[PDB]
């Protein structure tokens, strides 16, 4: 049932590259970001 | 009778329009968003 | 103070409150009066224009 | 003390009376109606919307999911 593959551990640090935070000029603070949740309204 | 009555200096008809910009400003505004159309009639309905 | 109050820490007590916590704060940026409307809407206590009347 | 019997009938205290209108009333969509409401916790720039939340979810996840979504213009 085993396979050839790569370690997840690999795979943790590949996916936080890709991902990077973000800066908004509207960031309030009882709610994070205001355009991300109006749409999800 | 007189004391009750309104006067133009204890009116709002600024203060309104210091809230709505700071809506404005805070808020996003899309033609999709509900609030685009009615504010800048408001913007209108003072300044003519 | 603590020793005057302390059970504020309990995570249900907290967890619970977060619900009502949004929707106050989530009520100026936000469409929640159409919520109110459907909430409404459902068991037909908006008044629409269509319908019939002898209010 | 004196503060708060000043600025008492000044205080704003409707959009709090309207919750409790709200959970007494209609006790059971007000469940919902607040439950509708989740704002995201943390956000995200670059990404593969497609598979990128897909393994972000089988991996570096704790107590807590990830997943994509929509904004002003992104």
């Amino acid at each position: 049932k085993k396979q050839d593959q790569e370690s997840i551990s690999k795979k943790k640090e590949k996916l936080l590259k890709g991902i990077q935070p973000t800066d908004e000029k509207l960031v309030d603070k009882h709610i994070g970001n205001v355009p991300i949740a109006q749409q999800i309204v | 009778l007189d004391t009750t009555r309104i006067t133009k200096e204890k009116t709002l008809t600024e203060e309104y329009r210091l809230s709505i910009d700071h809506l404005k400003n805070s808020i996003v505004t899309k033609k999709g968003d509900h609030l685009y159309d009615d504010i800048n009639l408001f913007i209108k309905q003072i300044s003519v | 103070k603590l020793m005057y109050s302390l059970s504020k820490y309990d995570r249900l007590n907290i967890n619970i409150n977060e619900n009502f916590y949004t929707f106050l704060k989530s009520l100026d940026k936000v469409d929640v009066y159409s919520l109110k409307f459907f909430k409404n809407m459902i068991f037909n206590k908006t008044y629409s224009n269509y319908n019939v009347n002898l209010f | 003390x004196x503060x708060x019997x000043x600025x008492x009938x000044x205080x704003x205290x409707x959009x709090x009376x309207x919750x409790x209108x709200x959970x007494x009333x209609x006790x059971x969509x007000x469940x919902x109606x607040x439950x509708x409401x989740x704002x995201x916790x943390x956000x995200x720039x670059x990404x593969x919307x497609x598979x990128x939340x897909x393994x972000x979810x089988x991996x570096a996840a704790a107590a807590x999911x990830x997943x994509x979504x929509x904004x002003x213009x992104x």
